[PDB]
């Protein structure tokens, strides 16, 4: 697993690195969650390690009939425990061939490879700014299947980042803001409403027909408002 | 592992979960803490609505990460 | 360097090895610690059993990584 170069892979280390780091591919047994399973064959693509249960083996634990392999990643920047895992940022690759950043044209490493047809390559600096600026301007795209993402910076079709942990490049505070905005957008995409009472903003999913929306045990602020004008609930037409 | 469920008001609930716990499990836990019936709960991670059948590991939801909780109003 | 040894899901204790230490040598010290024969021990690391003749560095064992060792 270690010698596989599907050019090291990169994780987001939440601690103590708090950054994108070269990762280690490892594997446990998907049944007893112990790193005793031996792989039948090694993974050849990302799908082999990312798709659950895709690869098989034999858990060498005495009382375990585990056959399915569960791949996990660890930060390679320091010793990690057996369960001290990190999310794989599979779009990030060592820029071994010195591909120039689609945006700033500089050669940096590593880089993010957009899954557009052109496999557009962006340095992490530009990706960070691309993310920060698009976030602040509410330019992140909501996809009902994928979530709150960004396409290729070139704007290539069918290029929305699927692994949304890539937006870990936003740093902690902006990442949480991203998650917040995404959830808000999701609510609005599902035809819901954000509670308009100041210091609230609770995501609400009322009946599509309902005009009366009550921000109802400790979650809502109790404000009963009109869906349309967002003022205190009223009979008849708005204003 | 410890995860956080936050309403869009920033109201935060801590959950003890396993990466193998289903979204339906998460909701049951949310109900256990706050008393929100699971049918009213919609969990969102990074803008994607989490499906009851899937697990946290299905979404690569890490230790100390945050799910967003919004409410399905039925009244 | 140090290698962590998880012996049948037991808490990983450290084993100081050398770059050229064989897997069997590692099996020995573990066997001495666990009071078991070294022949009934298998060394699982990175989804592959490590063969007795392989050296620590050969197996791409990084400093303070973990190897599982099971029995029979
Ligand atoms: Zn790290
Ligand atoms: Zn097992
Ligand atoms: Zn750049
Ligand atoms: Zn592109
Ligand atoms: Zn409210
Ligand atoms: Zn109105």
């Amino acid at each position: 697993l270690t010698r596989v170069d599907l050019n090291s892979f990169y994780v987001y280390c939440k601690g103590p690195c708090q950054r994108v780091q070269p990762g280690k591919l490892r594997v446990q047994c998907s049944t007893c969650r112990q790193a005793t399973l031996t792989l039948t064959q090694g993974p050849s693509c990302w799908d082999d390690v990312l798709i659950p249960n895709r690869m098989s083996g034999e858990c060498q634990s005495p009382h375990c009939p585990g056959t399915s392999a569960e791949f996990f990643f660890k930060c390679g920047a320091h010793p990690t425990s057996d369960k001290e895992t990190s999310v794989a940022l599979h779009l990030i690759a060592t820029n071994s061939r010195n591909i120039t950043c689609i945006t700033c044209t500089d050669v940096r490493s590593p880089v993010l490879v957009f899954q557009c047809n052109s496999r557009h390559v962006i340095c992490l600096d530009c990706f960070h700014l691309y993310c920060v600026t698009r976030l602040n301007d509410r330019q992140f795209v909501h996809d009902p299947q994928l979530g709150y993402s960004l396409p290729c910076v070139a704007g290539c079709p069918n290029s929305l980042i699927k692994e949304l942990h890539h937006f870990r490049i936003l740093g902690e505070e902006q990442y949480n803001r991203y998650q917040q905005y995404g959830a808000e957008e999701c609510v609005l995409q599902m035809g819901g409403v954000l509670c308009p009472r100041p210091g609230c903003g609770a995501g609400l999913l009322p009946e599509p027909d309902c005009r009366k929306v009550t921000c109802e045990n400790g979650l809502g602020c109790g404000f009963a408002f009109c869906r349309e004008c967002k003022e205190a609930y009223h009979e008849g037409e708005c204003s | 592992m410890q995860i956080f469920v936050k309403t869009l008001t920033g109201k935060t609930i801590t959950l003890e979960v396993e990466p193998s716990d289903t979204i339906e499990n998460v909701k049951a836990k949310i109900q256990d803490k706050e008393g929100i019936p699971p049918d009213q709960q919609r969990l969102i991670f990074a803008g994607k609505q989490l499906e009851d059948g899937r697990t946290l590991s299905d979404y690569n939801i890490q230790k100390e990460s945050t799910l967003h909780l919004v409410l399905r109003l039925r009244g | 360097m140090i290698v962590f040894v998880r012996f049948n899901s037991s808490h990983g204790f450290p084993v100081e090895v050398d770059s050229d230490t064989s897997i069997f040598q590692l099996k020995e010290v573990v066997a001495k610690r666990q009071g078991v024969p070294a022949d009934q021990l298998r060394v699982i690391f990175a989804g592959k059993e490590l063969r007795n003749d392989w050296t620590v560095q050969n197996c791409d064992l990084d400093q303070q990584s973990i190897v599982h060792i099971v029995q029979r």
